[PDB]
């Protein structure tokens, strides 16, 4: 459960997912996600009307190789996203700078 | 010369009128420099300014019925100011009445709604009781049934209309089309399900097989009796947010800041 949220970007993941994943029935997916923030291995919340399970820390973790690559991805898209909005901004209100 | 031109239209070939205009064009130079170009009149001028008005006029009609928009216009442009000037004395005809009719039933349908109620201005005193309205009436009838938004009204004129044709069918059939794409706009934004016969109904289709048909080629996919208005609409939405025009007719919030500033500061 662990790995399959750490490596998806997205940061709610629904119970039908992991039930699949796990080869558990649905049953055994409320009383495993329970057992596990109890260790305090993940924190979140539980919401059975929208079947989601929202996490918001995930524990460290050993990074490997495939994983150093991932990484760069993240930044280099997000290297883009501050230079585009920089454009702008420069560019408008050039009168004042002073 | 000018006389042959008048006897070719009531022959019935009025291909052969067509052709026959570039040779009295020349001659409408000399028409021309006998009228002193509407700066007064005298009985001399009278004479001179009718024999103009009669090959345009055969002109206009011949056009018309060829579906050649051009020459139309332009015979009709000159018409209106010869029409317009002066007092009564033979500036009025029933051949005016007509050739008014057919000219606001062109401007209906291209759909141009603005320049035919300001032309309607212009017209005002000549067609309020010195012409009437008799064959007039069928525009002013059909501007008011489609403002209203009962296309009921409307649609039922253009079919009746076929006891008033005289040249009015080259107006007519087209203004039947455009009463289908306004309606067509309409129906989707109140509903996404509509049956096939109810498509054909306010359409006013005669044929269920043409109704499915209209619907292609409105870009409309009807399956298993059900309009489905709810791909293209979306798809055209999407497509347009794709321009180039385009940050300051959308509006940023971002921009918003900087343009406060820049005011203040100068």
């Amino acid at each position: 459960l662990i790995e399959t949220v750490f490596v998806k970007n997205i940061r709610m993941l629904s119970f039908e997912d992991i039930s699949k994943a796990t080869h558990l029935p649905k049953d055994n997916v409320e009383h495993l996600v329970m057992r596990a923030i109890s260790l305090g291995l993940l924190k979140g919340s539980i919401d059975q009307v929208n079947e989601l399970v929202t996490i918001s820390w995930v524990q460290p973790r050993i990074i490997s190789g495939d994983q150093i690559t991932k990484m760069k991805d993240r930044l280099v898209e997000w290297n883009d996203q501050v230079e585009k909005l920089g454009k702008k901004m420069e560019a408008r209100g050039q009168s004042i700078w002073v | 010369l000018t006389k042959s031109l008048s006897i070719a239209f009531e022959n019935g070939d009025y291909a052969a009128c067509e052709k026959l205009l570039p040779p009295i064009k020349i001659e409408l130079i000399k028409n021309n420099l006998l009228i002193p170009d509407l700066s007064i009149q005298n009985d001399i001028y009278l004479n001179d300014l009718m024999i103009t008005k009669r090959i345009l006029e055969v002109g206009a009609l011949a056009s018309i019925q060829t579906f050649n928009f051009d020459s139309f216009e332009n015979y009709f442009n000159q018409l209106k100011p010869y029409y317009f000037s002066n007092n009564h004395k033979l500036s009025e005809s029933d051949k005016k009445s007509k050739l008014i009719s057919l000219y606001l039933l062109n401007l209906l349908s291209q759909n141009n709604t603005t320049k035919f109620h300001s032309e309607l201005q212009y017209l005002d005193k000549h067609i309020k009781n010195l012409e009437d309205d008799s064959l007039l009436s069928y525009p002013i009838k059909l501007d008011r049934w489609l403002m209203e938004g009962s296309y009921q009204k409307a649609w039922d004129l253009l079919q009746s209309g076929s006891q008033n044709i005289s040249e009015f069918d080259s107006f007519t059939d087209i203004l039947k089309s455009a009463i289908r794409d306004e309606i067509a706009k309409n129906t989707e934004l109140s509903y996404d399900f509509l049956p096939l016969s109810n498509i054909k109904a306010l359409l006013f289709f005669n044929n269920e097989k043409e109704t499915e048909k209209f619907a292609l080629e409105r870009n409309w996919p009807i399956v298993n009796s059900k309009v489905y208005f709810n791909n293209q609409s979306k798809e055209k939405a999407d497509y347009e947010d794709e321009m180039m025009h385009e940050e300051d007719q959308k509006t940023n919030i971002i921009e918003k800041a900087m343009d406060y500033a820049i005011s203040i500061e100068n």
